């Protein structure tokens, strides 16, 4: 009776395996090491290409030969990597340039830290952030704040924190980020037919709380 | 975020008055309260783990199914999974019970909870149960305290409740 | 919206974990001062109106030359909107006190402060003499810890003015 | 990105073609009137605080509601956030100009810019208002300027309205 | 992941049964073709380049357009980015064959692609189209090896086709 | 696409600023050099074909073996496709020019060039000729400051191709 | 430093590859430019003082009463100072004109300006009154594209400063 | 970052002075030479691939170790690396040469190379030896060139010589 085939009878994996999310639920993280064989550096390089660039193809011309230099010689850490592929004509090209600042926005969001925007004051501050300062400053605060330094501070590759249940989630992450990944063969482009544009409508931000400012 | 007073500040302010006298005295009485307010947040924390797991207990023995293989509690991982939810969302509500305000709740716990759980194949209907037995038993606390001077904590009960149930109708 | 209670919650809520004796013992701190807080609110309230007439006058005193044709503080329509404002100074230290945090006055008033009054030409100094004048005025009204209350809101306007 | 010349390139492309004479001559015509051109944008950028400056009274004196609680353009934040964006606007029209190409605007600012004002419950009509206050200010300095050689500007200036437009119908 | 021994498990937990005898049957058999099966693996990922170029060359002769201005494997970037799909594809396949699966192969590989494809305006048939072209080629290695001892590869060779089709398949 | 004018954009897009003096003086300079560009763009347009067909040629000249039996420059077909792409890159080039700007290049040609030639095996040596060829030939047409923009993008190429 | 020559280094470089012919055709915009640039700055080189008086004195007529006791433009040494500052924002627009961006301006003037002029208590204003000023004067001294130059960086400052 | 021009700004600031008349004088004639000054460089970028082919073809003739194995050259991954060097060192002259100031060369490339290099246990002297090999090429083209204009172009020459050399020096 205790033990029986329950009648729903879904497996462990099924609710992943059904969304497509079955790879970036515990995402796997890659680390490189105080030395580093040529392999692991040739993996992490790897792995950072296809989570800043959304799974989007890197030539091999488009690739960053001294970025990866200075990451073999030790000179730099990878959240140093991170940010000088974060501030790089061809990441700016790809996801800034074409988009709007809210699409933006969301998109960096999920590159440099794998959720997507928790609630609507996310895009306040890093909208005027933008105006006042750079592009590059903006960049930075996401590197730079607390959220990142907390889980890949360091000589780690960003990974996706979205669907896992993560300390002081907002409800409804775990919806918008579907919205964003939308499966292992799927690559936010600037290059698709009509363009690029938010998958996050504007109405459900508001449902989670907004403040004045 | 909001609370029981910065509400009332806010409907005020798009009047833009001055707070009614009336209103004052809303604020007022509600301080007088705190005591109690605080005393009954005081009694859900202190006995946080216990709530759980009983409602757990209750939970199993009447959906056996949730257990058994093929279920949605089963294995060890989904059930892992399933005890974390339930503190959580009571943890919010707590969170609220101190504020005198759903809002807190509904926003970062309660707000697109439901769909998530659809996605999952989660039974709404189960965690909403949960809930309920949770708030039953947080309530028996609440109520029944030791070395508190006696007097009337129904209102804050009902609150209480109120925000239990919240939860529940969202979820479900 | 930043009160003691708001942010305890906050607070606890990062950390992932239940509110425990440690925040409880703030709030409680917030309630006990309300009182006071409370009583200092009913006295700007009542009082606002004479207090905002002090304050936009004493301003004219301090800087003659506004009231001048050509300027800013001259012809009605400015007089009328300086007088709001300074209505709008006094409803939101109130909310604020009540609130048991600064928080109402920071989103309202405090944020985007600098670029609003930059491209109005509104020079901070003004608004500064009326709170001033204003925290000279209620220095009789009030007393003890409630005038203690009032003057830190005003003061922490001041500042962020400044 | 995208301007003039690219464009027509572009096109040439998918056509698999060396470029027209014809369409040549658009480019050839193109580059005389660039000082032209220039001092243009150069007008706006040099009076741009002013531009906008102008253009909010403007607005605001029209509908007084903003300003008022309850309005859009309340409190200060939101009055900010309203110049802020205003100013946005008008930076990417002058690039536009200079490129001599709606795209950069299109796609960087005017895309989805609708459905963010109506989520935020921002008025989306004020807004368009606003963005013509300032189309016809800003073309007072495009076509009224100080030690600039003098000749015709019009074609310049249409460009420019058509600029503005495009916003404003999109945004509205 | 999963794969032909840990999906037999998955099915017999969810009946909540240790394995049928006849069910371990299965395995023990498939065991038992073991070195077969890899050999064939070895085939398709010693010959890769190849398979790839073959199917290249000839899928470009059928559907000249694609190679033409205006198509889709036109110009270099694009030419590339095909070419690489057509590997990744290949590569997964491989895999699939290893772990006597389909999985692997639906979920990394195909899972999301069509949707891909057509936000970009790649035509589906032609891909599908390319898939193929490379099925023949791959069984041409695998069913013709040289230095393997003689005998039947057949019912692999009919599995690999499979994978293939239901690439095929899903992308079309 | 990255032209003189499309990166000054950018770049006083990315600071979040107004194109001020700074940018307008280089864009000016594309402009004045346009002139000469645009005039370079007309005479390779003109006299296409010829630069073609004497490219093509020469390469095989430069490799004898190609025309035989068997091998990649042999039968007809191949020659076609030999002829359409040395074509293809002098459009390009053309585009540049009048663009004022490597972009069109860049994209078009340039990316994913490597791959391309490795799947199919064409050996970079043969474009190259081609380009050199051309270069000579373009050596008579043109003059001065034309001049030197048609070879500043021919070279851009061989140095890709390299 | 931003000027025309540093930005396409930093271009350039950033993405790892040669000067192309792009960033060439910028350059010579600059440089180009730079006669009638450099024109300019000789002639405001030589004025300095007389537009400075001119300036620091107009600001008086326009704001009469800061030369009233326990104002701010009372006093020997507040007057040195206003007019130490003025002749600074001149210095800079000189450079800037002849490093051709607006580079030495935003460093030494435009970054963090608005902080200072707020724990001081420096009116905007003024300054601007005293740019104006000045750029009515150089509105005789020169003419055509050197004048045009002279404006723009004027103005980038009375535009930094509102 | 640094140029002739950005240069001579911060001594005059440090004095406090404007420009002397002599100094403009300095960057008039600078200006003068401008045309001279780009087609240099753009004889460096035009011919970039071949200065470093044939500066490596010389370097491994000479110390023909490095490319055996043991050496530094040795094997390929090393090698490629060694290319990839010379061709940066390359870039950041024209830079600098461009710049008219050392500057940019040295802050970004040459401070903390040589010590980089030793800790690898890069022969510092072969580097040095490379930067050499380059120079000469390259001062070659830029001397040589057809279709521009005739003239002497010494000046800039010898700067350009200084540039490698300050490279050359710090690396050794
Ligand atoms: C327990 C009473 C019931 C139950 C729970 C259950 N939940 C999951 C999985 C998840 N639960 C959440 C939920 C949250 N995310 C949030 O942001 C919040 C608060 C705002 C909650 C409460 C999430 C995100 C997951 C998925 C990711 C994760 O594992 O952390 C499961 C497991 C289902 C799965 O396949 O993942 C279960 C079982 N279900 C029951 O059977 C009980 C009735
Ligand atoms: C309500 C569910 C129960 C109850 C409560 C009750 N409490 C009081 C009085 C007090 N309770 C507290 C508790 C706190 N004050 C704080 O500042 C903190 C945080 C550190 C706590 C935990 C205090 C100090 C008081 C005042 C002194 C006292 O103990 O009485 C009352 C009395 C009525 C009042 O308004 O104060 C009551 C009724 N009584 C019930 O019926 C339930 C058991
Ligand atoms: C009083 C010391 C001086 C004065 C005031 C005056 N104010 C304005 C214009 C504005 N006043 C404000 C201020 C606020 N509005 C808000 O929403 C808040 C926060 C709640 C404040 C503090 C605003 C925003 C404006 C700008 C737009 C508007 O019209 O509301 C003016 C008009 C200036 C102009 O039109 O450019 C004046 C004159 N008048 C005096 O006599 C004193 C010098
Ligand atoms: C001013 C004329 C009117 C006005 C504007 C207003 N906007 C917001 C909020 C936002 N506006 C934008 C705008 C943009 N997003 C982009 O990416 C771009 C192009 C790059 C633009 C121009 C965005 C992102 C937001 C959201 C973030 C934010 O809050 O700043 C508000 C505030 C709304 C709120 O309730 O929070 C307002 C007021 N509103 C008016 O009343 C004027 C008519
Ligand atoms: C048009 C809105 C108004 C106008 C413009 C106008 N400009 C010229 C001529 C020139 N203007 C410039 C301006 C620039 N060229 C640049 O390189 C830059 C940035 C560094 C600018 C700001 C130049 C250099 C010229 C040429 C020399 C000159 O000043 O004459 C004209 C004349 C037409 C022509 O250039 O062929 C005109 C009409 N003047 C008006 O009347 C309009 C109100
Ligand atoms: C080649 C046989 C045919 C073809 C394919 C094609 N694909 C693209 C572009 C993309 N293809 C993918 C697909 C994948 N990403 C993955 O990770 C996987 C495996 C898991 C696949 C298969 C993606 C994401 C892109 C976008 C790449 C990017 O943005 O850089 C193109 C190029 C189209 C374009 O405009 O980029 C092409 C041509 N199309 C054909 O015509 C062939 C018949
Ligand atoms: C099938 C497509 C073709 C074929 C295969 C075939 N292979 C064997 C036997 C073996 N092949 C291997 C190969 C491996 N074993 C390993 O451990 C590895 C990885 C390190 C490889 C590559 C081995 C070890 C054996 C056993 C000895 C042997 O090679 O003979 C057979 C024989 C049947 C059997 O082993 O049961 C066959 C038929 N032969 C063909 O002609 C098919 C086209
Ligand atoms: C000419 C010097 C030699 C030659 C050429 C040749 N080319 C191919 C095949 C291709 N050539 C290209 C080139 C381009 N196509 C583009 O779209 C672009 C960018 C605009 C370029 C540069 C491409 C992409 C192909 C491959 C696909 C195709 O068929 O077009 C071949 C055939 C190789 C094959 O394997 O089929 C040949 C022979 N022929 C000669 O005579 C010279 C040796
Ligand atoms: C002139 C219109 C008015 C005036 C001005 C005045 N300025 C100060 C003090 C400072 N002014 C500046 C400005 C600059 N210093 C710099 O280094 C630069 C950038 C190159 C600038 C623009 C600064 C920084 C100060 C602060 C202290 C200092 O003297 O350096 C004063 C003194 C005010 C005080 O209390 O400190 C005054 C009066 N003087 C007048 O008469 C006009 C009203
Ligand atoms: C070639 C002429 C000689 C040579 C070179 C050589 N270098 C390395 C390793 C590195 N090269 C560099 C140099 C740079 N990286 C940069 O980013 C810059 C600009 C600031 C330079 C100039 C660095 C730092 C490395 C390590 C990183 C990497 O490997 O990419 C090697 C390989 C040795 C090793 O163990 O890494 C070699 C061979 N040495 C010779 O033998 C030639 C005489
Ligand atoms: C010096 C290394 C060799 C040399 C150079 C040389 N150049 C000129 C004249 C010019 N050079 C240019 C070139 C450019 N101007 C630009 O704007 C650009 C980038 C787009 C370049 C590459 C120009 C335009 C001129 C002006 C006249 C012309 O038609 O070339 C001279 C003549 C002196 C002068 O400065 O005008 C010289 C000597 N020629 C040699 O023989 C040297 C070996």
């Amino acid at each position: 009776y205790y033990s029986r085939p329950a009648p729903r009878a879904t497996a462990d994996g099924d609710a992943q395996t059904k969304l497509g999310i079955t790879a970036v639920a515990p995402a796997q993280a890659v680390e490189l090491r105080p030395n580093f064989g040529e392999t692991e550096l040739q993996a992490v390089i790897r792995a950072t290409y296809k989570q800043l660039f959304g799974n989007t193809y890197i030539l091999e011309a488009d690739r960053v030969v001294q970025a990866e230099s200075l990451l073999r010689n030790g000179s730099i850490n990878v959240r140093e990597f991170v940010r000088l592929l974060a501030k790089s004509e061809l990441y700016k090209e790809r996801f800034f340039h074409c988009t709007s600042n809210n699409r933006f926005i969301e998109l960096t969001f999920k590159h440099l830290l794998g959720r997507a925007p928790y609630n609507q004051s996310e895009f306040v501050e890093h909208l005027d952030r933008y105006q006042k300062s750079g592009y590059d400053a903006e960049i930075d605060s996401y590197i730079d704040s607390d959220e990142y330094r907390r889980v890949f501070g360091e000589n780690t590759v960003p990974y996706f924190r979205g669907f896992k249940y993560q300390t002081g989630q907002a409800a409804g992450v775990f919806e918008r980020t579907l919205k964003l990944y939308g499966g292992d063969a799927d690559s936010d482009t600037n290059r698709n037919r009509q363009g690029q544009l938010r998958q996050v409508d504007p109405q459900e931000l508001l449902r989670s709380g907004r403040g004045i400012v | 975020m909001q609370d029981a007073f910065t509400k009332a500040i806010v409907a005020a302010d798009l009047r833009g008055s001055f707070l009614s006298e009336q209103e004052l005295n809303q604020l007022t009485n509600l301080v007088k309260e705190s005591n109690k307010r605080l005393d009954a947040v005081n009694a859900i924390t202190g006995n946080a783990a216990e709530i759980i797991s009983d409602a757990a207990h209750k939970l199993f023995a009447e959906q056996t199914d949730l257990i058994r293989p093929g279920g949605n509690a089963y294995p060890n991982r989904r059930m892992a999974a399933c005890l974390r939810d339930m503190e959580i969302i009571l943890r919010y509500v707590s969170y609220a019970l101190l504020a005198g305000d759903a809002s807190v709740l509904e926003d970062r716990c309660l707000n697109g909870l439901k769909e998530t759980y659809v996605a999952l194949g989660t039974p709404t209907r189960s965690v909403a149960r949960a809930v309920q037995l949770m708030k039953e038993t947080a309530i028996g606390y609440v109520n029944s305290p030791s070395g508190v001077t006696r007097g009337d904590c129904s209102a804050l009960v009902n609150e209480a409740a109120t925000y239990f149930d919240k939860a529940a109708a969202s979820i479900a | 919206m930043k009160t003691v209670i708001t942010e305890v919650i906050a607070s606890a809520d990062s950390q992932g974990r239940f509110l425990n004796n440690t925040e409880l013992q703030a709030a409680n701190g917030r309630f006990q001062r309300a009182t006071a807080s409370m009583e200092a609110a009913r006295a700007l309230t009542s009082n606002a109106d004479s207090l905002v007439k002090g304050a936009v006058q004493e301003v004219y005193n301090k800087f003659p030359y506004l009231t001048q044709p050509g300027q800013m503080g001259y012809g009605d329509t400015n007089q009328a909107k300086c007088a709001r404002d300074i209505s709008h100074y006094l409803r939101f230290i109130t909310y604020s006190l009540v609130a048991g945090g600064t928080g109402p006055l920071d989103d309202y008033i405090v944020a985007g402060l600098r670029e609003v009054n930059r491209t109005f030409n509104l020079s901070p100094s003004w608004y500064i003499e009326a709170l001033k004048h204003i925290k000279g005025k209620v220095g009789s009204q009030l007393s003890g810890q409630p005038l203690t209350e009032a003057n830190a809101y005003i003061d922490y306007c001041i500042n962020a003015l400044s």
